[PDB]
């Protein structure tokens, strides 16, 4: 059943017959030799991705699937912050709502309907075996249960060990199996004692037995509109993503521009970054952070552009308090801290490092 | 028997094992109860001071606020504020003076109020608390000035504005008995009531003189408000009550805290805060010892708690330590607070027993004066 | 009792300089001026900055990594002083150093010093 | 160092508590900071205000009147604390009440306190004492 | 053997028997002299803190200096002046910061100047030294700032005013080698040295990487200016000593401070300032003691005296109390001065026999830094 | 030698012959009655005295002579406070340069120079005899050393235990043989805690062996043109009385308007009051310090004239640290001063207190 469930999703996951022109699979996007992101170029590079009808462009981009089980489902805590969900704008409370969506968006898999769905499931003689054993004799045949069945699948397969295996160096040395280079372990002990922290660790204090490097807290960092993107995306030069506060049902202008924290493992192999793809290097992506710290000019600068970083998407709702540490980040942390996110990898993703190092 | 250092330390490895999160965060003070008191510590004419906030029942500290030269403080008796007026200067302890007035929520401890005072105009002088003071309605903190003659200043908390000094004659202390009146102690020996209207020199109403020219009364009465009780002792523990409750002075039986053999054997109030008054009980607390006619200053190692009404000791506490200052919380089976300036320590007692049931030392420097608010 | 011996950790008491987790704390212990072992007291404000220690539980046998964060705003509290320096660095490597006012990330800019909090954030390694 | 027994005055060291012009002293003895048992510390201002005691010197048998008067606009020394009270009279007796921060009519309207210098001023006996 | 107070007394009794007048002022400090010392006390951590500038000859507290929060004090080497870079806020140790210099005139101990510094560039750190450094000719401050990231202040004393913030690598310490110039200890191991204009990106260079990554050095190195000697021991008792009279830094041989069998039987140096060195006689002092590895910051009550040169041990004075910080004089004959944090008190040693001479007390709340001039 | 100098001085003291028209002696100004002051009403009331021709007016307040004798001679100090001499200005030197200086002012005592009064010295056998046995024959057909001799018994008729008689209440209290009344030791322990001690007492500090109760220093202490006593004066109504500065070889500006601390001995039977008898009550003296001292209104106004006191007639070298105190006198405080300096009344002057 578990183990079943979850082969079931193997199976879908990897299987084109979903998408309208059958071009595409969630592994297409996610694409397990890219620790489940897209390798694809499109018009805004790596930044978004193409769906089925070759054309269209999302104007997010694509992020791993790897640990995605690990985030709680979505709800407000006690502080009255946001957390967890799926997407990121958390617009999905889990995996499994979150699993048919793409298969209905016109701008990815593009399936009309899930009657459609449901009839591509039934031309294939070992899905009618397969969703029959675990689901029951003519599931196929209700698009709204063959629809259900077929995101359970998806999302157990999610939650397989596959997925979030554990097995990165970082996990390494946490077990006593070997030790960080001193590169690494300096980055690691700035990741721990700057502000990444007070974002990037699953607890406020105390120790996580699954860590993912990510609070799955909603925060806008201020980041600018990726042009490339939103010509390619098409959504409109006066379009604002407002992030958390486009999830149905928050409205609260305060999650204007809040996005969900990502997990940081694997982001060695996951670029580019941000949720519009728009830093293509792991030491962009960090260098943004001292926009809010260093006195220095080259601080307000993209390394990648020369150009200034840009007003943000959302300029209120910033985490200033967080980001304003008033202690800037030197080249030789900003170094420690890239060596520290690559152990961050998963094992099988470890010769992807060579290229991007 | 298990500390709060203890208990604190057990809390914290069960959330360590049982793998609890808590965010790291600005704690909020218990709510001001009867329990709660304020130790301000003058620090030996230090130009910055500390007030402490203390929870009287697990003898924990729950905050401090600083202040700067000789600050006054004042707790509103609700529990609704508390205040100071304090003095600053731009170089640490030189430069332009800047007397103010600051009013803080007494939970987040943080300030709602500064409201600065013109020309610098308050009385440098070891603390003494009823040289300024609260007006009942708490919209009002009236303070005295010395120089260059007896004044008082009106400072408006609703409005978070100084108003005007008013005139007095040679007269010392502030005791309002309503939003517009207080009473101060005069040279020749009477008090003087001061009507404030908004505007206009104040009407001033001497009452009797009440105590001969070598009669000295001490510099820290107890005054109860609420009660309109001004508890007044000498140099010898004679004892002077004087109700302002009707809105004028009547002078109740003058009391003796001492028996002429212990005045003969050399006993006599001594310290700082010498008196405290409990207004439910309608009762007063007096540090004593054996000491000579001119070390009333000193530390004293025994209280005598007397009933206002009859003069009838009803204690006689050996506090064992050397207490400076004293008073007590104000509701009902009060502990009674005694301040050891030496020891940098307040000794909580059962005002009861007179048992020392805990303690709170590291209170600055010299710790002289005991604030709470009577809130019942 | 003995400054120069090697500092011994307990788990029994947070406001003792032996305190486990204080094996490199600099300052005042915020427990005792009315905050907690890893919270400020009110009126002052909490640093984001931090320096880190790896601090031997002798509860569990565990090496953590407690990363001091300091309560701003106040001049210094006056209570349960200590001083530990348990792999403690010189300032030049700043996230093992000790001396240093860590108020940094404090609200209202505060950077006067008045106690330590003692969270942990990880195992040691 | 019975603290509430009788004072008694000495003329043999001006450091100590116990030198019989400091019979109504509060704060700090000047010369612990670098003033003299009648001079103010450098950097202080010397105040024209006092309070006054009579003070028995065990030497000759005469009263001598200390006008003390306070050195100001520093924060207090820390050294040679003293307190003492023979004479002291309330605050409403203020000629010979020592709380007061006597700084009155120093320079630069300091008012802060630093210590107190021990000069007399005239023979004695008052009424009170 | 007579008191200063004693012999104060006997002569106030002289003058009242002989009928001499004087006129009640405020004193001139002595002329400062080599026998000069300075006490700095941070009060560990308070908001305002305390120098004492002590004749070490007489062991008289000669005058005090007021400042804020944890200030950087410097000496002018000739005597001319001191100063110090300081911090205070408008409420006490809440509100507006303001970090300025003052300096002061070393007899009537005024402030010459008071120079602000702007946006609060100070670096808050239990007090070092070097963090805070006098030019050679006097003319110019220069002051460590952390936050955002390493940067080094230049402060004009002749011009009274604040010039320009320097970005400088990751490295620390201020050490001064000429108008233009200071060396710094970098995080990678080297020192660097930094060339600066009144505008323009300073010249940094560095030299090799001249210590392990796991060989730590001290955060209260010995610098003496007239020599250039940097002489900075690792937390084992290994000093090492860097020339840099030269302009440029030069390695000099390592020595140790204590034998392997000491150092095999626990033997460490630890304390504050833990380290003197006198130039005339090119000597060493280190404060240590038999201690666990990881108790450096611990008073110690053992002397080494070594020759700067050879590394041969000249002496091993048993201090006989907790000594926190040294420092000497700078003259022949030299005092050894050995400060107590938790005695308050500084002890003056001869520091050729090691013998203890006098002692002043009361030196505020927490004493730990001395400073002498080099006036020779 | 001693008493018969003084002896010949209490002579010419008292000798009208000594003026032009030999209507006027020391005595006539220095009446021994009203403690060596002047009580003739003259145009500008008792604020300033007659001379001999029966109309010039001075423009200063004639001053008790009583304790004058223990004023030292003028001299600057090593603080560079200039201390002692005689008149208000100190421009004499001592007692013995000040004497001859009335017997030739045209507007006192009008004697043409020294001869007229060597002359009206030989009128008198008496003269003759006791002159000569003390300073030789023919002292008195020399103008000079007759002059000077006439100078010398006067001051030392003045130096005598009658001048300086120490035999006030205050002096009796001092040597405990009497006790002051509550309100005079009130007054007392004012008057040596207030800013008055800063002026009013011959020491810094210590007990001095004769108190006059001036340190004998210079202050402005920023006095209004007296507008009668000036008018009377004749000197023009643009004239500026500069005190110590008008002393010849007294160069140093600030020392315009400073005047010399009077002696309080006797005080409260010498009014009018200052250098130039602008107040005529004790109290109103006393109650000119508040008005640096007070934020009061009542402070700004005389209360002789109910109008506010007056610009100083000199502005500059106020002593201001030593008058802006930070305290007021309370009604109180003046009446113990009042009483106090009552105490420094000589016996025979007592009966003079009404
Ligand atoms: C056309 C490319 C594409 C295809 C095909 C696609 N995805 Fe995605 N996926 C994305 C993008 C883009 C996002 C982010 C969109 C957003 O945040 O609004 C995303 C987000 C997700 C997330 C949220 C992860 C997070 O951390 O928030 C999950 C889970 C997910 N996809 C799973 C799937 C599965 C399962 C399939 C096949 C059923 C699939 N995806 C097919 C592009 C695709
Ligand atoms: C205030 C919360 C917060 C802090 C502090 C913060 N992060 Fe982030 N980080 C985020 C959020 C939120 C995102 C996603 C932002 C977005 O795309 O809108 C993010 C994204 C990233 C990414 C891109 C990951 C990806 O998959 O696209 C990296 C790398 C990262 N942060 C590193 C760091 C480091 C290193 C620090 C410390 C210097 C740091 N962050 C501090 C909230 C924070
Ligand atoms: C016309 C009235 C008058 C006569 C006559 C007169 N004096 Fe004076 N006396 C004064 C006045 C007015 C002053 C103050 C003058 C001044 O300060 O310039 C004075 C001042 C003095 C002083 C200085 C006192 C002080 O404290 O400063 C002495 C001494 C003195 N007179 C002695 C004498 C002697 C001796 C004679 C007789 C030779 C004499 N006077 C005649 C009016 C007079
Ligand atoms: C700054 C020094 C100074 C202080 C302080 C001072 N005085 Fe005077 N006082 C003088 C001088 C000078 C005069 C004469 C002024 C003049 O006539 O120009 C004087 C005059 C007087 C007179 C008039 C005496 C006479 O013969 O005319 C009285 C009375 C007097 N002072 C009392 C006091 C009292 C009481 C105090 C204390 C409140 C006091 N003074 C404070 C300097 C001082
Ligand atoms: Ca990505
Ligand atoms: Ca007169
Ligand atoms: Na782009
Ligand atoms: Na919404
Ligand atoms: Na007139
Ligand atoms: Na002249």
């Amino acid at each position: 059943a578990d183990d079943a469930l979850a082969a079931l999703g193997a199976q879908l996951f990897v299987d084109p017959a979903l998408s309208r022109n059958a071009t595409q699979s969630c592994a297409t996007c996610h694409d397990p030799a890219r620790a489940f992101t897209d390798p694809r170029e499109g018009k805004a590079g790596l930044a978004v991705s193409v769906g089925d009808d070759g054309q269209s462009h999302g104007d997010r981009n694509t992020p791993t699937l790897g640990y995605a089980a690990l985030v709680p489902a979505f709800h407000r805590d006690a502080n009255g912050k946001y957390k967890g969900g799926q997407f990121w704008d958390g617009r999905a409370d889990d995996l499994k709502q979150q699993a048919g969506q793409p298969m209905l968006n016109p701008v990815q898999m593009a399936m009309p309907d899930r009657a459609a769905v449901a009839a591509r499931l039934r031309d294939d003689p070992a899905y009618r075996t397969g969703f029959e054993a675990l689901f029951g004799k003519g599931v196929l045949d209700d698009p709204e249960r063959a629809f259900d069945a077929a995101a359970e699948a998806l999302a157990a397969y999610q939650a397989t060990g596959e997925f979030s295996p554990f097995d990165s160096k970082y996990d390494r040395v946490m077990r006593g199996e070997e030790k960080f280079t001193p590169l690494e372990e300096f980055g690691y002990t700035v990741f721990i004692t700057w502000n990444c922290r007070l974002c990037h660790m699953q607890r406020k204090q105390g120790v996580a037995e699954r860590e993912t490097f990510t609070n799955f807290e909603y925060h806008n960092i201020g980041l600018p509109v990726n042009e490339t993107a939103r010509e390619a995306s098409g959504l409109g030069a006066d379009h604002v993503d407002h992030g958390l506060l486009a999830r149905p049902g928050i409205e609260d202008p305060a999650q204007s521009g809040r996005f969900k924290v990502p997990s940081l493992r694997n982001v060695a192999v996951t670029g580019p970054y941000m949720h519009n793809g728009v830093f293509t290097d792991l030491r962009t992506a960090i260098l943004f952070y001292n926009k809010y710290t260093s006195r220095r000019p080259e601080a307000k600068i993209n390394p990648e552009t020369g150009a200034p970083w840009g007003e943000p998407e959302v300029a209120r709702n910033l985490s200033l308090a967080e980001l304003q540490s008033g202690l800037m980040l030197d080249d030789g942390r900003v170094d420690a801290l890239v060596a520290f996110l690559e152990t961050l990898t998963d094992r099988r993703y470890e010769p992807l490092l060579e290229e991007s190092r | 028997q298990e500390t709060q250092g203890q208990a604190a330390a057990r809390a914290a490895a069960a959330d360590l094992a049982a793998g609890q999160d808590d965010e790291p965060r600005i704690l909020e003070a218990p709510a001001p109860d009867a329990r709660r008191v304020y130790v301000n510590d003058p620090a030996h004419f230090a130009a910055v001071t500390q007030q402490f906030v203390i929870d009287g029942e697990a003898g924990r500290v729950i905050g401090m606020i600083d202040g700067g030269f000789l600050p006054n403080p004042v707790v509103a008796d609700d529990g609704s504020f508390i205040a100071h007026a304090s003095t600053v200067f731009s170089r640490i302890a030189r430069g332009e003076r800047t007397d103010y007035v600051e009013v803080f929520d007494p939970v987040t401890l943080l300030p709602t109020a500064d409201i600065e005072l013109p020309d610098a105009p308050r009385f440098l002088v070891g603390t003494y608390p009823w040289m300024t003071s609260l007006t009942p309605d708490g919209k009002t903190l009236l303070f005295y000035q010395f120089s260059p003659a007896p004044a008082v200043g009106v400072v408006d908390l609703e409005g978070k504005a100084f108003k005007r000094m008013l005139d007095v004659p040679d007269c010392y202390h502030i005791f309002p008995t309503a939003p517009d009146t207080f009473f101060m102690h005069c040279r020749d020996g009477s008090l003087a009531k001061v009507a404030f209207g908004t505007e206009g020199t104040p009407e001033i109403t001497h009452t009797e003189v009440f105590h001969p020219e070598d009669e000295f009364l001490i510099n820290h009465p107890a005054y109860s408000q609420k009660a309109g009780r001004l508890v007044w002792p000498t140099y010898t523990g004679k004892i002077h009550q004087i109700d302002l409750s009707s809105g004028d002075a009547k002078f109740l039986p003058a009391v003796e805290a001492l028996t002429e053999a212990e005045r003969a054997d050399g006993w006599r109030p001594g310290g700082w805060q010498q008196v405290a008054y409990h207004r439910a009980l309608d009762r007063i607390y007096l540090l004593v010892d054996q000491r000579d006619e001119w070390r009333h200053k000193t530390a004293s190692r025994f209280v005598v708690v007397l009933d206002a009404k009859t003069g009838e000791r009803l204690a006689k506490f050996e506090m064992g330590h050397e207490i400076d200052s004293i008073n007590v919380s104000q509701d009902e089976k009060p502990l009674l607070y005694a301040l050891s300036t030496g020891d940098k320590t307040l000794y909580i007692h059962d005002a009861e027993s007179g048992e020392e049931l805990r303690s709170v030392n590291q209170l600055g420097h010299g710790p002289q004066v005991i604030t709470t608010a009577d809130m019942g | 009792t003995d400054p120069r011996a090697k500092w011994v950790p307990q788990d029994n008491d947070i406001q003792a300089c032996d305190y486990w987790r204080h094996c490199s704390i600099d300052g005042n212990i915020c427990d005792c001026s009315g905050g907690s072992l890893t919270n400020c007291p009110p009126g002052t404000k909490l640093a984001t900055a931090s320096w880190v220690a790896s601090c031997y539980n002798p509860t569990d046998g565990q090496s953590y990594l407690i990363a001091y964060r300091d309560c701003c705003g106040y001049n210094v509290s006056g209570r349960c002083p200590c001083l530990n320096t348990e792999g403690e660095l010189p300032v030049y490597r700043p996230e093992f150093a000790n001396d240093i006012i860590w108020c940094f990330g404090a609200e209202d800019d505060a950077m006067t010093y008045h106690c330590t909090i003692s969270p942990i954030v990880g195992k040691a390694s």
